[PDB]
DNA sequence: AGAGGATGTGGCTTC
DNA sequence: GAAGCCACATCCTCT
């Protein structure tokens, strides 16, 4: 059971996703415990390979992002805007195939970003299981 | 074999103190069993944070899946949770794509922890 | 007691104080020269006699069980929050590495000689 | 001699 | 007063 049945509706109600939902406010948690010159290169590089860790500092849950599908451009994108990183990466969060979307300061290390149900990802897994 | 379901419907995980010490050892080392089928060999991290800690300072979350099962060797918590307040545990088994199952309240951690009222 | 060693290092009374102020408030006092002093080398001191050092602290601590193995754990403790650092190679020697220039209000050179420091 | 891990202890402050 | 936070005090293993 990789997945809940009631993917849609586990989204769409439980609170967990709900506050989640809405632009809340993200942060880079990778080592804090380092100078900032450091912590910035490493979230950067890391980032150009497609992965970071991301906590919604408000409710506090942390996230341990994959940037691909199933190097990637047009998920790690390091355009928009000179200075920002406009990220994203899937998973299945509690049963429910989901999307996450975001941006931090390459400087700051921290900035916006929140999720979304994933309609045909869902719906590949809930084959699977039949 | 004492588990507990987690946030997630294919993974469980063992039970944790409810108040413990930072950087102390845990009484039971802790465990993620998958449901489902893993590749043995997928990493597994943990992870921890709330309203006041927006990322607590672990040791040693990292672990492989063997025959379903992520042995976490020595498990600590350094970050602290805040008065009263707990810690929600965040799994990531590392797939493609990586499952995350979540757990709420899952453990507080303190300077003294568990400790006799004086 | 040339200056108020304790005093100006942030000591207040309030609560008990910590061993780097009572091993700086000896080190300021002319007559406890004999088991403690600076080796002229910035702050740099070293305990001639560490048992007296230790005697002092468990009487001050009201510690009678204290000895110089227990008192060194403590000055280990200061390694990594800064304060007071070892002198490789040298026994008995360590250094302060906090800033008590500021704290004091005085340059080693000033108190070696207001201590009168050979 | 000395580094540092584990765990308990008493003073004090905040809830 | 309980429940946190600190700075040790004790004991020990290893080099």
């Amino acid at each position: 059971p990789r997945v809940v049945p009631d993917q849609r509706s586990k989204f769409e109600n439980e609170e967990f996703f709900r506050k989640l939902s809405r632009e809340c406010e993200i942060k880079y948690t990778g080592f804090r415990d380092r100078p900032h010159e450091e912590r910035q290169t490493r979230f950067q590089n890391a980032c150009r390979d497609g992965r970071s860790e991301i906590a919604f500092v408000a409710t506090g849950t942390n996230l341990s992002l994959q940037f691909f599908p199933a190097p990637s451009r047009e998920y790690v994108d390091l355009e928009r805007e000179a200075g920002k990183v406009y990220l994203k990466a899937p998973m299945i969060l509690n049963g429910v195939c989901v999307i996450w979307k975001g941006w931090i300061d390459l400087h700051r290390l921290d900035g916006m970003g929140c999720l979304e149900f994933d309609e045909e990802r869902a719906q590949q897994e809930d084959a699977l299981a039949q | 074999g004492e588990l507990v379901r987690t946030d997630s419907p294919n993974f469980l995980c063992s039970v944790l103190p409810t108040h413990w010490r930072c950087n102390k050892t845990l009484p039971i080392a802790f465990k993620v069993v998958a449901k489902g089928d893993v590749p043995d060999g997928t990493l597994v991290t943990v992870m921890a944070g709330n309203d006041e800690n927006y990322s607590a300072e672990l040791r040693n979350a990292t672990a492989a899946m063997k025959n379903q099962v992520a042995r976490f060797n020595d498990l600590r918590f350094v970050g602290r949770s805040g008065r009263g307040k707990s810690f929600t545990l965040t799994i990531t088994v590392f797939t493609n794509p990586p499952q995350v199952a979540t757990y709420h309240r899952a453990i507080k951690i303190t300077g003294d922890g568990p400790r006799e009222p004086r | 007691p040339v200056i108020p060693a304790a005093a100006l290092a942030g000591y207040t009374g309030s609560g008990p104080i910590q061993l780097w102020q009572f091993l700086l408030e000896l080190l300021t006092d002319k007559s406890c020269q004999s088991f403690i002093s600076w080796t002229g080398d910035g702050w740099e001191f070293k305990l001639s006699d560490p048992d007296e050092v230790a005697r002092r602290w468990g009487k001050r601590k009201n510690k009678p069980k204290m000895n110089y193995e227990k008192l060194s754990r403590g000055l280990r403790y200061y390694y990594d929050k800064n304060i007071i650092h070892k002198t490789a190679g040298k026994r008995y020697v360590y250094r302060f590495v906090c800033d008590l220039q500021s704290l004091l209000g005085y340059t080693p050179e000033e108190l070696h000689a207001m201590l009168d420091v050979k």
